[PDB]
DNA sequence: TTATTAATTCCATATGGAGACTTGGTTCCGACAATATTCAG
DNA sequence: CTGAATATTGTCGGAACCAAGTCTCCATATGGAATTAATAA
């Protein structure tokens, strides 16, 4: 009924597009991934590196 | 993109304490040599000068100097006046020229990165004129040594300074008065001063040979058909300036099935009954045609995945495909077999400037990698028995192609001008025996092969050029 | 009678768009120096 | 009567630019490709 504690972050590639390619992608998920151990890109890489307080 | 990390202090540097994303980019730590303007080049003040208004004088702007430091002065009278040039002597009158000093390196304001630094060797004559968005820069460590010094090499970071301020990207001469050029590069570049002038001007004088008999990709298939049909090319283009075309209603009806009685249409019709005035070959085209396609022209990504797909600027005078992809598509259509191009076939261009529509190609090039050709072409397979489609591609290229093309294509956006198979089944070309084609073919084949072979030494020159000057500067 | 074209609906092509995108460098307002004058008690 | 006024001229800075050049991707009828009920026969 969830995600796995063991990959948590989706740093796998996986079946990520199976979640596009047909049927489940009427029901892929729209939301925009937070990560907070590995980045690939700048969204998540300004969440570790920004110290606001 | 990048995760450049800085320390505010680093924003302290240059007195405008700026701090986007490029500068701080070009900035980082230093431990090498370091050189100012000083010991270098220096800038020169701007001066109005004194025009005289009894000769033509020239002038440069910065689209009318190239990527290679070459200008191409326009010459300009005082006498003329014209509406046509008056910005021209507008911008003058105002105070936008300036006149080199025999010595200096003007280099471009806005937008650097397009390498328009030129230069005014000393030995020259015909002074021309520049605008103040050049910025004369006169060296002390001799012209030639600072010019290929900053044309090939020290471009990261003239390029690095520009202002992009939302809008145009722009080089200022305070911030010019601040690069950290190297000395290893002036000073190896000095220690070899006796030869590499010498070697450089060797390979510049072979440009310059080069491009002495250097002739344009289009006047030669606009020479060989003039050459060989033999109808005088100073007239032709001057019965397309009068425009005073009388028709009759009669007129409007012979051969038009679809009643069009637009102005270039008559045109059309009266170029027509010059071009073929002593030429006795016009066959109608549209009983040598046996099929027309469009293509398949979906949402495309530049530079993405997926098939690729040709665009208009892929068809050239010379009917030679260009065979050069940059969209590429990742759409389906159940049918896509039937758009791959694959050699020998016959493409005319519908949808261009008025000027640019119906130019043909053939696919010459052999290509494993199935390529689609938009809804902007029209396939046309014909009978290889009486046109020989290279033959038929050249002449639709000639201005046989032009002068019916420009004045026969429909659309209310002159714009995207567009041609329909009804102008190419109504289309009266001359067609000679097989023996007279495949003569007017070669010929051209064989001046424009060597026009092109005449265009790889030129770059392979400019680039040995820039390769010495690397290997040099990094000894 | 077994045809029948001349009537239909159903998709792949063809024509057209009060166009739309892209590389590159031009006009021109608007502060602003340098005037640009001082009057003024 | 010394003054640094204001008051313009004329000229650097700068533009949610945008004039030049030229490539497009997509609605929409069509027309033909499927029927049909016709059509003789």
């Amino acid at each position: 009924n969830k995600l796995k504690e063991e990959y948590s972050e989706r740093d796998d590639e996986e079946l990520i597009n199976h979640f596009k390619h047909g049927v489940l992608y009427q029901y892929r998920s729209e939301d925009i991934l937070l990560r907070n151990k590995t980045v690939h890109k700048i969204l998540d890489e300004i969440r570790q590196g920004v110290i606001w307080d | 993109g990048l995760i450049q990390r800085r320390n505010f202090s680093t924003f302290a540097s240059e007195p405008s304490v700026r701090f986007d994303f490029n500068y701080m980019k070009s900035v980082t730590p230093t431990t090498e040599e370091y050189y100012t303007y000083k010991s270098l080049f220096e800038v020169v003040p701007s001066t109005v000068p004194t025009l005289d208004e009894s000769e033509p004088f020239k002038y440069a702007e910065i689209g009318h100097v190239s990527k290679n430091g070459e200008v191409f002065p326009v010459t300009l009278s005082f006498e003329d006046r014209d509406e046509l040039n008056e910005d021209l002597f507008k911008k003058i009158e105002k105070g936008d020229i300036f006149l080199p000093e025999r010595g200096n390196i003007l280099i471009s304001a806005i937008r650097p990165y397009l390498n328009k630094i030129v230069l005014i060797k000393e030995d020259d004559k015909t002074d021309i004129y520049f605008t103040k968005a050049f910025i004369q820069i006169k060296p002390l460590i001799n012209s030639r040594i600072l010019y290929y010094a900053l044309r090939t090499i020290f471009s990261e970071k003239i390029n690095a300074v520009s202002r992009q301020g939302k809008g145009y990207p722009t080089l200022k001469e305070d911030d010019l008065k601040t690069i950290q050029f190297s000395k290893k590069v002036i000073d190896n570049l000095l220690a070899k001063e006796e030869e590499l002038i010498s070697n450089i001007d060797a390979l510049e004088k072979d440009i310059k040979e080069l491009k002495s008999i250097q002739r344009s990709k289009k006047e030669i298939v606009d020479e060989v058909f003039s050459s060989h049909f033999n109808i005088n090319m100073v007239e032709l283009m001057a019965l397309d300036s009068q425009r005073r075309v009388d028709v009759g209603l009669s007129s409007i009806s012979s051969l038009n099935s679809t009643i069009r009685y637009s102005y270039r249409w008559n045109k059309m019709k009266l170029i027509q009954k010059y071009l073929y005035r002593d030429i006795d070959c016009i066959e109608p085209l549209g009983k040598y045609i046996l099929s027309s396609n469009n293509g398949w022209s979906p949402e495309s990504v530049v530079g993405g995945e997926g098939i690729p797909i040709l665009g208009q600027e892929h068809l050239e005078f010379d009917g030679v495909l260009n065979v050069s992809p940059t969209k590429a598509t990742t759409k389906t259509k159940n049918n896509m077999e039937n758009f791959f191009i694959q050699e020998g076939d016959l493409f005319i261009s519908r949808g261009n400037t008025v000027d640019l529509v119906g130019l043909a190609c053939v696919v010459e090039t052999e290509v494993t990698e199935d390529i689609i050709y938009p809804d902007l072409y029209i396939r046309l397979k014909i009978d290889e028995k009486v046109i020989h489609k290279k033959y038929l591609a050249l002449l639709f290229n000639s201005f046989f192609g032009r002068l019916y093309f420009k004045y026969v294509s429909k659309g209310k956006n002159q714009t995207m001008v567009k041609i329909s198979s009804n102008e190419l089944l109504n289309y009266y070309l001359p067609i000679p025996p097989m023996e007279e084609q495949l003569e007017i073919v070669g010929k051209i084949e064989e001046q424009i092969g060597a026009q092109n072979e005449i265009e790889k030494q030129i770059e392979e020159k400019r680039n040995q050029i820039r390769v010495i000057i690397e290997e040099t500067a990094r000894s």
